[PDB]
Order: C-alpha cells, then sequence, then structure tokens
C-alpha cells in the first residue's frame, strides 16, 4: 500500500506544479500576440546506435541473475555460462567495432 | 506406426538386433540399379559440363559409382531390418491375442453355396 | 490469362531491380548563429550538412 | 468422491507458545539442542505421512517439550534471557551478532544453572537419525494400482516373409 | 556479403532447425524457429533493392505472427497440462492455434499469400532454401503432434492447398512465381496423408525436397526466373533442356518417373482407412500442376522458341555455376521409381 | 479459470485483431505485434508464479528478449522500406502483386 | 620471442585501454582453474542450509549418521570456522 | 523430439525443465507436484492411446489441481446460498468470519 | 476493493491494449503499450513476480519501447493526428470498450462467464497459495538456475543475439 | 449455510483421491472478512 501511496503522491505532485505552472502565467494577462509522417532526413547511424543499445541491454537481462547464480553448487558450470554470456557481448562489440558499426563519419 | 516400438533404440541407423539378419548379397538386384543409376549421374556429370560423355574423367565417374553402391548397401540392410521388425511385431500380437485371429473352419466348394449368374 | 483486373500489369524488371525516385532528400540546410550572442551576435552561416 | 475427514475442534486444543519472534529467535540453539527428539520425530511424521493430520499428537508433543523448555528459563535464567531477547527484538532485522554481549551472559547462565551448551556452527543442519514406533506408511500417496505394461516383443528376429510384400516387389 | 558471414547465417538457419527437430521442450521449438527467420531474413534482402525489401518484410509480418499463435498454443497448453514436453497439445483450442500457425509458417491456403510474392522477391537460392529447407521444422512439429490435430481442420487446409496450388500455378509465366504455387500444391498432399500414416508425409518431403531443389539449381545454372528467357535454353545448353523435361514430368507425378512414388504411397494409405472420395478427388485436381508443368515443357524442350543474335556469343563460354549435386539429385528425381520399398528406413 | 485470466486473454486477442487488421502505418502494426507478446509475457508469468513451477520462473525472460532481438529485426526492416519510399506506408509494399 | 614483445610495445603504447581489458578478461578466465581456493566457494556453497534437514527413520544400522545434533558423527563446519 | 538425439547421446538439453516435478532448485516443490507424479507414473510406458482411458482419474485430478475448476464451482456455490439468506435474514454469521 | 487489485489492473490492461490496437498515431500508439506494458508489470507484481515485473520496466519499457518512439520519431511520425479524430480508430476503440465493458459487467454480476474458455469471477485471490515460510524468493531461485540447469538454454540465446547484432548489420548497410 | 440445498454432500472433495491436498486460499478464508484475507493474500507482496 505504501508503495502505492508515494508513487500517487509524487505524481500528485508533479501534476499540480505542472498545471499551476501553467496556469500562474494568466494572472498577468499578457497582451496578444500576433505574431509567430516522414525522415527527417534521419541518418542511419543514429538508428543504429539506438538498435545496439537494445541488444546490448538484452544480453544484460540475462546477465541480471548473476549476484544469485553464484550461490549455486554447482559453481564451475555456473562461471563457464557467466563468462560465455560476457564474452559473447564482447564478441558483439568486436563484429561491430570492425566494421565500422561505431563510427560517426560520412 | 512403428515410431514407438518397445525394442526401439532410438536414433539409430542399425541398431544391434538387426545383426541378426543375413546382409544383403553384394550381387543383390537392387545394389546393382543403385550402381547404375551412380553410373547414370557421373554420365549426367560430364554432359552438363561438355566433357566427352563416355570417356571423360574416369576416376570421377568411379567414385559416382562407389558412393552410390557404399550408400546403398547400407541403406538396404536398414529396408530389410525395418520389414523384418514389422514381421516381427506383426507375429507377436498375433501369438498374444488369439481371440482376434481365430483359424477359420473352411469348408469344400461342394458344400458352400455360390448363385449362379449366366452369361446369356 | 489477361483480364480487366490485370490489364495495367507489367512483366517485373529483368533483374529485379526498380529505380530508386521515391524519397531521397538527405542534405540538411542549416542556417547557423552563435548559441550565445554576446560575443559574435553578427555571424549568419548557411551550412549544408550531411548527418 | 468422499466427505474430507477433519479432526474436532477439541482434537485440535493445545497449550500454544505465545512469546514473539525475537523470543523465539534468541532461544533457538539452545531450544534446537534441548528438545530435537520429538521435534525430529515431528518432521520425520509430517515428511513420510505428507498429512498434518497423521502428525497432532506428536505435533502436540512439540508445543509441551517447548512449553517445558522455556519454564526451565523462566525458573533459572530469566533476567539474563530477558536482556538478550530484548536487544534482539531492538533489530529490524533481528540479528544475531548486534547482540554477542548478552548473548554470552545468557550462554553462560544456562551452562552453569542448567548444563546446556550452545550447539557448534554447523550442528543444527546435520540430518540425524531418530527412533521411531510409528509404523513406516505403505501407500503414503494412496495411489491407485498400475496400470499392467503391453507384453513385450520377444524372441530373434528373422528376415521377413517374402520381402517388404509391396505390391508387385519380390523382394 | 562477406562470405564468411554468409557461411555462418546459413548454419545458423540450419541450427534453428535443428533445434526445433532435437528438441523436447515446447520453448526450445519456439526459439528454434525464432532463431531461423532471424537468419534467413539477411539471405533475403542480400540483393539490396525495393522488391527483396518487400518481400523481407511481408515474410517477417507471416511468420512473426505466426511465432506469437504458436506460443499462445503453447501458453494454453502449459495451463491445461502443467508441462511443456513436446507431444500432443492437452487443449483442443491449444491444437487450432498450433495447427494454424504451423499453416501460416508452410504457407498452407488460405495463409498461402505470401509464398507466390516472397519467392517472386528474392533470390533464386533464396527461394531455394524457402521453398525446401525451411518446410522440414514445421513439418518436423506436425509430425510430433498429429494425434491431437482436428481432422477436418487438417484436411481443409490441405484440400484448399491442393486446389489454390494448382489453379494459381496456371497463370503464371515467372518461373518463381511457377515453383511457389507447386510448393503450395504439394504441401497439400504431405498434411493430407499425416493423420493416416505420417511416415508417408516424410516420404513426400524428400523427394518433394529433391525434386524442387534440381529445378532451383537448373534455373541457377542459366540464370532464368522467366518462362521466355528459359525457352532460349534449347540454344544455349540442349542438355539442360532434357534434365528439365525429366524433372517436371516426374513433379507431375508420371510413372514410372520417382514423383509418382509419392503420389502413389498417399493414394494406398488412405484408402486403407476407407478414404475412397478424397484421395480420388485429389489425384484428379494434381492434374492442373501436370498442365503448368506440361506446358514450361512446350516452351523448353518439345520446341524451339525464337533465339537472339546475341546468343551466339554465349557459345563461346562454358558454364561455371557449381550446379553441386545436380547430376547425383536429377538422377534421384527420375529413377528411384524401382527402389520404391525402400521407404521403409523412413519408419 | 481465474477472473484474471478472462482479461489477459482478452488483450492478446484483442492486440492480435489488432494485427490483422492493417491501416496505413507499418509501425502501429508493430506495436501490436509487441502488445502480443507482452500479453503472453504476463500470462506465462501468472501461470507459473501461481503454480510454484520454479524453473520455469526463467521462460519469460527468454521470451521477452526473443521477442525483443524480433522486434529490432522488425524496426530495421521499417526504416529500409521508409528509406526506399520516405513513409513506412505498407499500401507502398504492393510491386510483388507482379 | 622479441616480435611479440615488440607487438605488446606498440599496443601498450597505442590502446592501453584495449590492453588493460585483455589483460582483465584473461585473468577472469584462467585464475579461477589456478586457484587453491576455488574449493572452497563450492564447499561454503553446500554448508548453506535453505531447507529444513529431514530426518532419517533408524532402521538400525547407520552407524554414521548422528542421532543428535550435537554428536560427533556427520559433516562438521570445522574447516569454515578455521577459514 | 523428432530427432531424439538426447537420448542417443545421454545428454539433457531441455529434459530437465519439461515438467514440474522434475528437480528444482533447493527442492522447491510445485503446488502440484503430487498429482503430477501421479498422472506421470500411472501413464508411464503404456502409450497415451491406452493412457488417454486408464488413467483419466489421475489426469481428472491434476487438472484439477491446476486449474481448480471444480474448487471453484464449489465455493461460489456455497458464497451464492449465503449471500440468499444473509438477505432473507435466515443465517448469521459467527463470531470469527468478522 | 483493493482485494481485486489484480483484477482492476487487468480491466486497464485490456483499455491500454484497446488503446494501441485501434492504432491511433504511432506515437500515441507507443502511449498505450507503455501504460499497459506497465499495468502488466503491476499485474505480475501482485502474483510474487518482483524480478519479472521490475524486467518489465527495465526491458520492456527502459528498453524495447524507448527504442519503438526513437525509431518512431525518425522514420514514421513528427507530429500526430488527434487521438481519437478519426471515424475508424474511433469506432475501433469504442467497440473494444464496450466488449470490456460486458465482459466485466457479466463476470462480476453473474460470477462467472463463458467464451472457450469458463472464467469464474469469484475472486483471483482464491486461488493463491497458502503455504509460504521460505527464506528465500522462490522466482529469484528459478532464475538464477539459468546459469546451472540452463546451460544449453544459455548458448542459443547467446548465439541468436550475436546473430541478431550481425544480421541487423547486414539488412542496414544497403549494399 | 447448504442444509437446505438438494444433492449437497456437506465436506464433499473434488478430488477423486483420498490423498491430503494443501487447500487453496478461497477454502481456508472463503468466508471470512476482507481485512484478514487482505492481510493473507496480499500482506507479503504489499510489505514495503
Ligand atoms: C548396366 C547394368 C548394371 C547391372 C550389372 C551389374 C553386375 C554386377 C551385379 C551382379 C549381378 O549381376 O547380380 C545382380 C543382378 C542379377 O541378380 P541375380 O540374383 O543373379 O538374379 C536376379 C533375377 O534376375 C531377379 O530376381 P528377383 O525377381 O527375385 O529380384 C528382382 C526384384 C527386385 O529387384 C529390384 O527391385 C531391382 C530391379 C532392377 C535390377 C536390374 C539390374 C539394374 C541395372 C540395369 C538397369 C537398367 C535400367 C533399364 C532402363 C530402361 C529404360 C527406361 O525385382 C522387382 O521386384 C522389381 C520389379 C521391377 C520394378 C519396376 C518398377 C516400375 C517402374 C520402372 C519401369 C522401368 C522399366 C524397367 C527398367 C528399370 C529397372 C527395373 O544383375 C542383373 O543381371 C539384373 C537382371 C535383371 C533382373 C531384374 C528383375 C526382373 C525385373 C525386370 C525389370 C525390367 C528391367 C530389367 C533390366 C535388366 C538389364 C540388364
Ligand atoms: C555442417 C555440415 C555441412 C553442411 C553445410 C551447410 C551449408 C554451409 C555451406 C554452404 C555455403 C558455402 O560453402 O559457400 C558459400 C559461398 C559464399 O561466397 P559467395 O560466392 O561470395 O556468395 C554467393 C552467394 O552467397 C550464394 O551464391 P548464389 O546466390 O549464386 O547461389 C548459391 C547456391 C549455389 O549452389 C549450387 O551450386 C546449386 C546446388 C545447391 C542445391 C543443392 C543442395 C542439396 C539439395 C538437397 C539434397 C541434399 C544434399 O547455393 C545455395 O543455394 C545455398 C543454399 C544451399 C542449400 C539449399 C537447400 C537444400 C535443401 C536441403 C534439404 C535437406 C533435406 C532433404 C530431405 O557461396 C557458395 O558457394 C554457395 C554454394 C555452397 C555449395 C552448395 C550448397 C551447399 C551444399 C548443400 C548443403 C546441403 C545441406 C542443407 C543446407 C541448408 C542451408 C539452409
Ligand atoms: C559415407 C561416405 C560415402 C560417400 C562418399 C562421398 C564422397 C563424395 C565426395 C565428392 C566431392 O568431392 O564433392 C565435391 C562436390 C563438388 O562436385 P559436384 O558439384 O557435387 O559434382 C561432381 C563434380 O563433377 C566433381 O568435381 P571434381 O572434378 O573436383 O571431382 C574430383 C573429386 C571427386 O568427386 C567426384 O567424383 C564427384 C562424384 C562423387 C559422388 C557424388 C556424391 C554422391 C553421394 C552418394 C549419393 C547417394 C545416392 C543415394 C543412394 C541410392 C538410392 C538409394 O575428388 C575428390 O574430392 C575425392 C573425394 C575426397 C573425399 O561438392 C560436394 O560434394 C561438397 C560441397
Ligand atoms: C549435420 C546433420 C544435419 C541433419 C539435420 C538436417 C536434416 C534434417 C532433415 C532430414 C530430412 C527429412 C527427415 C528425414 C527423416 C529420416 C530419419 C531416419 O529415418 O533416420 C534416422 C535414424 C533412425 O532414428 P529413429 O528410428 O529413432 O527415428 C527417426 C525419426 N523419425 C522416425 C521421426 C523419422 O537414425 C539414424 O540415422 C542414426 C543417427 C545417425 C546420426 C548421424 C548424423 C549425421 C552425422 C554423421
Ligand atoms: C533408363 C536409362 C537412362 C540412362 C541415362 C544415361 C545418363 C544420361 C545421358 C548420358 C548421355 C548424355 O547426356 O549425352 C549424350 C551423349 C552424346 O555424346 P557426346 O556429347 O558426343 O559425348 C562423347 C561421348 N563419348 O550420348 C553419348 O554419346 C554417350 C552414350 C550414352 C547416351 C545415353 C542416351 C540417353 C538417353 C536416355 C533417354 C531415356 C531412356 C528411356
Ligand atoms: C584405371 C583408371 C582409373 C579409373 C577406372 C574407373 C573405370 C570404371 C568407371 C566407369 C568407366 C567404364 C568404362 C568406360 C569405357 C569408355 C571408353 C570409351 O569412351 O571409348 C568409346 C568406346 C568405343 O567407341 P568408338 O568405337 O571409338 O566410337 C564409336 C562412335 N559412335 O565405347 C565403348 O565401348 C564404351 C562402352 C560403354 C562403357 C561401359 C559401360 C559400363 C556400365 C557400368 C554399369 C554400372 C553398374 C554398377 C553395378 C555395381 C554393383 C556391384
Ligand atoms: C530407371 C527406371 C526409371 C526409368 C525412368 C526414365 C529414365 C530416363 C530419365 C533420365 C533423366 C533424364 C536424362 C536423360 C539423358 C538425356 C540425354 C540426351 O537427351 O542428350 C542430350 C542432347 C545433347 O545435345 P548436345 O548438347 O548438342 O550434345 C550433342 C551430342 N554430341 O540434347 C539434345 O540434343 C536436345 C534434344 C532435343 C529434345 C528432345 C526431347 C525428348 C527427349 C527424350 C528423352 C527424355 C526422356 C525423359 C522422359 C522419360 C522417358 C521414359
Ligand atoms: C534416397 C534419396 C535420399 C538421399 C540419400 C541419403 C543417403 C543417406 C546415407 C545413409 C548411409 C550411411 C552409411 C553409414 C554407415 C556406417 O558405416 O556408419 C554408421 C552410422 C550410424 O551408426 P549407428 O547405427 O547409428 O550406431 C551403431 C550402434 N548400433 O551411419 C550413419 O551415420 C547414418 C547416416 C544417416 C542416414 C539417415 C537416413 C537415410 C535415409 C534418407 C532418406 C531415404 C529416402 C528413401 C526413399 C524411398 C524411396 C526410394
Ligand atoms: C468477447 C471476446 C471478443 C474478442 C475479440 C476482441 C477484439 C475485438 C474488439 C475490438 C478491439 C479493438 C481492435 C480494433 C482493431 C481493428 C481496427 C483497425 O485497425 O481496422 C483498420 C480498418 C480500417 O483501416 P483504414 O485504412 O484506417 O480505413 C479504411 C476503412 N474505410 O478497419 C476497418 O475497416 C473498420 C473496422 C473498425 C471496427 C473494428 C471492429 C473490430 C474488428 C472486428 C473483430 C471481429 C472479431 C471479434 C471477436
Amino acid at each position: 500500500m505504501n508503495l502505492m501511496l508515494a508513487l500517487l503522491t509524487n505524481f500528485t505532485l508533479a501534476t499540480l506544479l505542472v498545471i499551476i505552472a501553467f496556469w500562474l502565467p494568466q494572472l498577468n494577462v499578457y497582451s496578444e500576440k500576433t505574431s509567430p509522417s516522414a525522415r527527417l532526413p534521419f541518418s542511419m547511424k543514429f538508428f543504429l546506435v539506438a538498435i545496439t543499445f537494445l541488444l546490448f541491454d538484452l544480453e544484460i537481462a540475462l546477465l541480471l541473475p548473476l549476484p544469485w547464480a553464484s550461490q549455486t553448487a554447482n559453481l564451475n558450470t555456473m562461471l563457464t555460462m557467466a563468462l560465455f554470456l560476457i564474452i559473447l557481448l564482447a564478441v558483439s562489440l568486436a563484429y561491430e567495432w570492425t566494421q565500422k558499426g561505431l563510427e560517426w563519419t560520412e | 506406426m512403428m515410431t514407438g516400438r518397445q525394442g526401439r533404440a532410438t536414433f539409430q541407423f542399425l541398431p544391434d538386433e538387426a545383426r541378426s539378419l543375413p546382409p544383403p548379397k553384394l550381387t543383390d538386384p537392387r545394389l546393382a540399379f543403385v550402381g547404375f543409376l551412380g553410373y547414370c549421374s557421373g554420365l549426367i556429370d560430364n554432359a552438363i559440363r561438355r566433357r566427352p560423355v563416355l570417356l571423360a574423367g574416369l576416376h570421377r565417374q568411379l567414385l559416382y559409382i562407389t558412393s552410390f553402391v557404399f550408400v546403398g548397401y547400407y541403406l538396404l540392410k536398414r529396408q530389410d531390418y525395418m520389414y523384418a521388425v514389422r514381421d516381427h511385431d506383426m507375429f507377436s500380437y498375433i501369438k498374444s491375442h488369439p481371440e482376434d485371429f481365430p483359424e477359420k473352419d473352411k469348408k469344400t466348394y461342394g458344400e458352400v453355396f455360390e448363385e449362379f449368374h449366366p452369361v446369356r | 490469362y489477361p483480364t480487366k483486373e490485370t490489364a495495367h500489369w507489367k512483366p517485373p524488371p529483368w533483374n529485379d531491380v526498380d529505380p530508386p525516385k521515391d524519397t531521397l532528400v538527405s542534405n540538411l540546410t542549416l542556417n547557423f548563429g552563435p548559441q550565445h550572442p554576446a560575443a559574435h551576435g553578427v555571424l549568419r552561416l548557411v551550412m549544408e550538412l550531411s548527418g | 468422491p468422499g466427505i474430507v475427514e477433519l479432526p474436532s475442534l477439541e482434537d485440535l486444543k493445545v497449550q500454544e507458545v505465545k512469546v514473539s519472534s525475537s523470543v523465539l529467535k534468541a532461544a533457538a540453539h539452545h531450544y534446537g539442542a534441548q528438545c530435537d527428539k520429538p521435534n525430529k520425530e515431528f518432521m520425520l511424521c509430517r515428511w513420510e505421512e505428507k498429512d498434518p493430520r497423521r502428525c497432532l499428537e506428536e505435533g502436540k508433543l512439540v508445543n509441551q517439550c517447548a512449553l517445558e523448555f522455556f519454564r526451565q528459563i523462566k525458573r533459572h535464567c530469566a533476567e539474563p534471557f530477558t536482556e538478550y531477547w530484548t536487544c534482539i527484538d531492538y533489530s529490524g532485522l533481528q540479528l544475531f551478532r548486534r547482540c554477542r554481549k548478552q548473548q554470552a551472559q545468557f550462554d553462560e547462565c544456562v551452562l552453569d544453572k542448567l548444563g546446556w551448551v550452545r550447539p557448534d556452527l554447523g550442528d543444527l543442519s546435520k540430518v540425524t537419525k531418530v527412533k521411531t514406533d510409528r509404523p513406516l506408511p505403505e501407500n503414503p500417496y494412496h495411489s491407485r494400482a498400475r496400470p499392467e505394461p503391453n507384453p513385450e516383443v520377444e524372441g530373434d528376429l528373422k528376415p521377413a516373409r517374402h520381402g517388404s510384400r509391396l505390391f508387385f516387389w519380390t523382394m | 556479403m562477406n562470405p564468411i558471414i554468409f557461411i555462418i547465417i546459413l548454419l545458423t538457419i540450419m541450427l534453428g532447425t535443428i533445434i526445433v527437430m532435437i528438441s523436447s521442450h515446447w520453448l526450445l521449438v519456439w526459439i528454434g524457429f525464432e532463431m531461423n527467420m532471424l537468419a534467413i531474413i539477411p539471405i533475403m534482402m542480400k540483393n539490396h533493392n525495393p522488391r527483396a525489401t518487400e518481400a523481407s518484410t511481408k515474410y517477417f509480418l507471416t511468420q512473426s505472427t505466426a511465432s506469437m499463435l504458436l506460443m499462445m498454443a503453447v501458453i494454453i497448453n502449459l495451463m491445461f497440462s502443467g508441462q511443456w514436453t513436446v507431444m500432443k497439445l492437452f487443449n483442443p483450442m491449444a491444437s487450432m492455434l498450433m495447427t494454424m500457425a504451423l499453416a501460416m509458417k508452410l504457407g498452407m491456403a488460405p495463409f498461402h499469400f505470401w509464398v507466390p510474392e516472397v519467392t517472386q522477391g528474392i533470390p533464386l537460392s533464396s527461394g531455394l532454401i524457402l521453398l525446401t529447407w525451411q518446410k522440414l521444422a514445421p513439418m518436423s512439429v506436425l509430425y510430433q503432434i498429429f494425434p491431437s490435430i482436428n481432422l477436418n481442420l487438417i484436411l481443409t487446409l490441405s484440400v484448399l492447398s491442393i486446389l489454390i496450388g494448382g489453379w494459381g500455378g496456371l497463370n503464371q509465366t515467372q518461373l518463381r512465381k511457377i515453383m511457389a504455387y507447386s510448393s503450395i500444391a504439394h504441401m497439400g498432399w504431405m498434411t493430407a496423408v499425416l493423420p493416416y500414416n505420417p511416415t508417408m508425409t516424410l516420404l513426400n518431403l524428400i523427394i518433394y525436397i529433391i525434386m524442387t531443389s534440381t529445378m532451383f539449381t537448373m534455373f541457377m545454372a542459366n540464370s532464368t526466373t522467366t518462362t521466355l528467357s528459359l525457352s532460349h535454353t534449347w540454344n544455349k545448353t540442349p542438355i539442360m533442356t532434357v534434365l528439365i523435361l525429366a524433372t517436371l514430368l516426374s513433379m507431375g507425378g508420371l510413372p514410372p518417373l520417382s514423383g509418382f512414388m509419392p503420389k502413389w504411397m498417399i493414394i494406398q494409405e488412405m484408402t486403407k482407412n476407407n478414404s475412397i472420395i478424397l484421395p480420388t478427388f485429389m489425384a484428379i485436381t494434381a492434374l492442373l500442376n501436370l498442365y503448368f508443368y506440361m506446358r514450361l515443357t512446350y516452351s523448353t524442350t518439345l520446341t524451339m522458341f525464337p533465339s537472339t543474335n546475341n546468343m551466339k556469343m554465349k557459345w563461346q563460354f562454358p558454364l561455371m555455376k557449381k550446379m553441386t549435386f545436380l547430376p547425383t539429385m536429377v538422377v534421384l528425381s527420375t529413377m528411384m521409381l524401382p527402389l520404391t520399398p525402400m521407404l521403409s528406413v523412413l519408419e | 479459470m481465474s477472473m484474471v485470466y478472462m482479461n489477459i486473454m482478452m488483450a492478446f486477442t484483442v492486440s492480435l485483431v489488432g494485427l490483422l487488421m492493417y491501416r496505413s502505418h507499418l509501425m502501429s502494426s508493430l506495436l501490436c505485434l509487441e502488445g502480443m507478446m507482452l500479453s503472453l509475457f504476463v500470462m506465462a508469468a501468472l501461470t507459473i508464479l501461481n503454480s510454484h513451477f520454479t524453473l520455469a520462473s526463467m521462460m519469460p525472460i527468454i521470451l521477452l528478449v526473443f521477442a525483443a532481438c524480433e522486434a529490432a529485426l522488425g524496426l530495421s526492416l521499417l526504416v529500409m522500406v521508409s528509406n526506399t519510399y520516405g513513409t513506412d506506408y505498407v499500401q507502398n509494399l504492393n510491386l510483388l502483386q507482379c | 620471442a622479441e616480435r611479440v614483445a615488440a607487438f605488446l610495445k606498440n599496443v601498450w603504447a597505442k590502446e592501453p585501454v584495449l590492453v588493460a581489458s585483455f589483460a582483465i578478461a584473461g585473468l577472469a578466465v584462467i585464475l579461477p582453474t589456478l586457484s587453491p581456493y576455488t574449493k572452497y566457494s563450492l564447499m561454503i556453497n553446500r554448508a548453506t542450509p535453505y531447507n529444513y534437514p529431514v530426518p532419517l527413520r533408524d532402521d538400525g544400522n547407520m552407524p554414521d549418521v548422528p542421532s543428535h545434533p550435537q554428536d560427533p558423527q556427520g559433516p562438521s563446519l570445522e574447516w569454515l570456522k578455521r577459514l | 523430439p523428432f530427432f531424439d538425439v538426447q537420448k542417443r547421446l545421454g545428454v539433457d538439453l531441455d529434459r530437465w525443465m519439461t515438467i514440474q516435478s522434475a528437480e528444482q532448485p533447493h527442492k522447491i516443490p510445485s503446488r502440484c507436484h503430487a498429482f503430477e507424479k501421479e498422472w506421470i507414473e500411472c501413464a508411464h510406458g503404456i502409450g497415451s492411446i491406452r493412457a488417454e482411458k486408464e488413467c483419466k482419474i489421475e489426469f481428472e485430478d491434476f487438472r484439477e489441481c491446476l486449474l481448480r475448476q471444480k474448487t471453484m464451482k464449489r465455493l461460489h456455490a456455497i458464497r451464492r446460498q449465503r449471500e440468499k439468506l444473509i438477505k432473507e435474514g435466515k443465517y448469521t454469521p459467527p463470531p470469527h468470519h468478522s | 476493493m483493493m482485494l481485486y487489485i489484480v483484477f482492476i489492473l487487468s480491466v486497464i490492461f485490456v483499455m491500454g491494449f484497446v488503446g494501441f490496437s485501434s492504432k491511433p498515431s504511432p506515437i500515441y500508439g507507443g502511449l498505450g503499450l507503455i501504460v499497459s506494458g506497465g499495468v502488466g508489470c503491476g499485474i505480475v507484481l501482485n502474483f510474487g513476480g518482483s524480478f519479472l515485473g521490475l524486467m518489465v520496466f527495465l526491458i520492456y519499457l527502459g528498453g524495447m519501447m524507448v527504442v519503438f518512439g526513437y525509431t518512431t520519431a525518425m522514420a514514421t511520425e513528427q507530429y500526430p493526428e488527434i487521438w481519437l479524430s478519426n471515424k475508424a480508430v474511433l469506432g475501433a476503440f469504442v467497440t473494444g470498450l464496450l466488449m470490456e465493458f460486458f465482459m466485466v459487467y457479466y463476470v462480476l454480476k453473474d460470477k462467472e462467464v463463458e467464451v472457450v474458455f469458463e472464467f469464474n469471477g469469484l475472486g483471483d485471490w482464491v486461488i493463491y497459495d497458502t503455504g509460504d515460510s521460505g527464506f528465500f524468493s522462490e522466482e529469484a531461485m528459478g532464475i538464477a538456475a539459468l546459469y546451472s540447469y540452463g546451460t544449453w538454454l544459455v548458448i542459443v540465446t547467446g548465439w541468436s543475439l550475436l546473430i541478431g547484432v550481425v544480421v541487423i548489420m547486414e539488412i542496414t548497410r544497403g549494399n | 449455510v447448504m442444509k437446505d440445498v438438494p444433492g449437497w454432500k456437506v465436506g464433499e472433495s473434488v478430488f477423486h483421491t483420498t490423498r491430503w491436498v494443501t487447500p487453496m486460499m478461497g477454502e481456508l478464508y472463503g468466508l471470512r472478512a476482507s481485512e484478514e484475507v487482505l492481510s493473507a493474500t496480499y500482506g507479503f507482496i504489499w510489505y514495503t
């Protein structure tokens, strides 16, 4: 219950601050002003950094249980598979690195 | 139907019980036909590559025949094993269920009545 | 078997390649000024960028 | 299906151990050493029977042993013990390592006045053996009789009669 | 592609299929399909053109939807049986979902529309993978869950596939579209016999793969993708026209060729189960496929279409494409009927 | 079954209908695909957690990982489509009609 | 050799971050197989009692199973106290 | 499996997670462990055609443990009956139950 | 009413799904999915899946959905049509909430509804387990076992992620 | 409560087996106040 109350309170206050931040200036009654999809074009590089983040982020999901995994009796198996995951994460980086997937020059 | 045979050693090309069966004879007519198919493949290989069909690359033609005959021999051993197993299963079941396969008391034609249909 | 609903159909390209004629406009044009006008102020830079 | 058999409320009535978890935590090591026998009989019953209804008598003896254990502390060592579990109770995690000074005072008291020796690290996690007269349950899962297996196929493998017998093939 | 990367990607396509085929766990089956789909997309995109991108997108949408339905069936099966073993499903809803998911993956009618378009949009070598190797994993699953499959559903999918495949191929001049409809029609035979004898599903699959592999390889040897470009073969490589003729007749199921064998053995199994109407309907409807195979033989081997002057320049150079296993495949595609009893090795 | 399953199964059904009924944006259809996976993740987790199937607790993670990887592939194809045509509209993907 | 030493010199001059990264990773993969205290990690994990130790029914001939937790028989944690 | 490589090589690739009555970390049992054990042992070796008939009692109990459909039906009947009598004032909850 | 927290959350879960399944502009479609994901995590938490719930937030919302919104901005939408300002989008949205409302109405009133499966409306709490006093989280123990029991799972999952990096670089190179 | 319901057997099991089955939350707290049920069901999950 407490966590729900905390989240409700935090986002309730944030909401009130936002609306009063938008209403309080209307007290001034400032004068009227009367004076002012598709590609972006998007670079492929900015798409590829986002995708690389995602795939690296998925591999991090598999590594999060490591603190618990170290409590097992089969430590040799656990350590072998833990290093296997991190190494494949390094191999993903090495492949990206050596095919110029990490460059910003056009 | 025979996937879950009680004595199925799974994922084995030729289980050990197959060694009780007589091997295919090297003069088996089916093995001779397999060798002939190998020889035809050798001739086709020459034809598509525009070599003299009958004479070109006799070493290559020999390996076509050998490999077909070699693979054919083992496929026939498995073929004969699988039909032996089918018969073995069938006869065991018939013995275990005599009430389902009764020997008929079968009469002579002198006793059984068949209708006559004249052709006129 | 030609029909009225396939009259507009045409054979595909000989090499499977369709010309790229749709949208290829990747060069930004940026009217560039200084972040803070305290020092420069009077610089206008019409730059054409590619990424 | 049948009617689930349940014991009567009177059959379930026992004198409870109405002390808090900090009290139990403080006494746990000596309690584990002193009351091992009735406790282990109860746990052997629960794992063998797999039915709480079958171990209610052994469960009552667990309570009576516990009550006599705490009566011994209330009789000879109340003040050192009260000091010890009051320290344990302060901690949000009820940590042993915060109260080694009061633990020593309590351990010294029970050793002198009762002869109790605190079990060593690892002792209470041993698998032990217990004497019991309760017979070993025969069918604890109440399993039905298993279906009979299919008749075995036996004998020597012989070549198929007249071959594959597929349509016209003679082999 | 870097050739090493191309090899690794092909090996992953195979690994995904092998995982499906050795897995005893539904999650590992699903993973095998996911791995397979991921690895095949690059080989479809490898020539970089809008048509290859459209085909890759259409394939991705179809396969991803199928894989989500497969997972839904697995989870429903878990809820009603509490286990994950690859075997008969324990809920009729799960059975229907998985059957439909596998039909979508196979391109069976009425889930077929993607097969002609995806095949047309990718190179011949990619189409060969799509129409042969890609059938192995879904078939291996159907082979294991068939006892729980709804009989009416699977037979309905089979009949529609034979009808749609036969009719769809009649209107085609593109070789890749002809092979796509031929694949759909041949799919219906494999599933039609599955409830009765799954071994004959495997027999038809193996022979279909061999004949389809032979056809694609011969189309690749001369870089022909249309009927009219294939009609020039007689004036370049005459032997290829004879081999094409024999294989097309075999795919038509004509005795005494190899392609008759699966039709012959399927008819036998269905009649043993007192299914007379359905095999007769299937056999007759298969004449549609024979018709548009025969049309190809007319323009390729049995007549001589007009050539071009520049064809004379081609006479001076040899075929340098690898044509791997082609002599062996073409012999197996045509001359195996006398060895039909060897099908027992599949039992 | 319990009441919660009704809603999780409705959510899968809703997202499946949303997947099969395209509008224009290919992106809007990919979201429905991810919605399908989210409902599968929740239904799988509820079944596994409630039954105390301990070793199956890892299955929802594998589901999420493989589905996100497949979503990365889908997004990459969408970007390549948008490069060819300048929009992700599915009506431009009709070349293979012929 | 000396070609090997020169190569290690060029990377240590140009890519010290990667040299350190491969060195640290190499130790991570090698030292566990060489360490004598690795065996204790397995023993300690097995000495942690998450579950109740269900007692055995005493048939009458299990000499090495203690009847009481403080009896001498059974596995000891003496090695752990000193470690 | 289509190809039973695991059994031939005697390597356990994925069997360890197929059923909930297999070995679990720290011997945590699933809620329906006993029912699944009894159904598996009943049906073992005899094939699925026979098992669908001869282990129906075990499978029905296992399915009841999994989804509790009959337990919830019985609870709903009691609760429905109870609220009917409370509306009519012909029943009063005891001190416990409140 | 707090005793039906799971059911109430699952109603919001369906409403969010009807959100993006009616397929408004992709920008707001992502918003419906984000809310559904957050509610989805909430349902999983209330069944004892704390780690699983937080994975949704970390990986599904903080990972996958961030990338979706990133891609939508670059390749798809830059400004959206007003939500529910289109005939089909609004009609689909209204249709979904009517179906949800009626399912909720009958399940609560008759305490049971039947569509494909039989559903009971007593309350999701009734199926919960009544025995819990271990000194650990069973969910965490099962996930931790990935590295001991699940060697084969790690290999194929690890291989698929590596191949994903390779494949996506192949696809996007353009030559 | 079920005294007059026709055909009702009081305390009948829904399982064929006579083995003891751990009750689920509804069977234990089925007839009780919402506060105790709420604590028994979600108290641990909701504790900080
Ligand atoms: C030692 C070197 C290493 C290699 C050794 C391998 C040898 C075996 C491989 C197979 C080769 C067989 C021999 C082929 C001989 C070809 C010789 C040749 O090409 O000369 C042509 C010859 C005469 O023709 P000519 O008179 O010159 O001109 C006529 C114009 N029309 O015309 C002929 O007379 C050719 C006659 C036909 C060829 C023989 C046919 C053999 C059939 C094999 C059947 C296979 C059955 C397998 C069964 C095995 C079962 C166990
Ligand atoms: C074993 C039991 C099972 C029996 C089943 C039947 C087995 C036969 C099927 C085997 C597979 C087909 C391969 C047959 C080999 C064909 C050989 C051949 O036809 O010669 C090719 C010929 C050569 O042309 P070229 O390149 O100019 O070389 C000139 C040679 N000096 O090329 C040409 O000249 C072009 C010829 C013009 C087109 C003629 C079309 C008719 C071809 C008839 C033969 C096809 C037979 C296939 C149908 C089965 C027949 C039963």
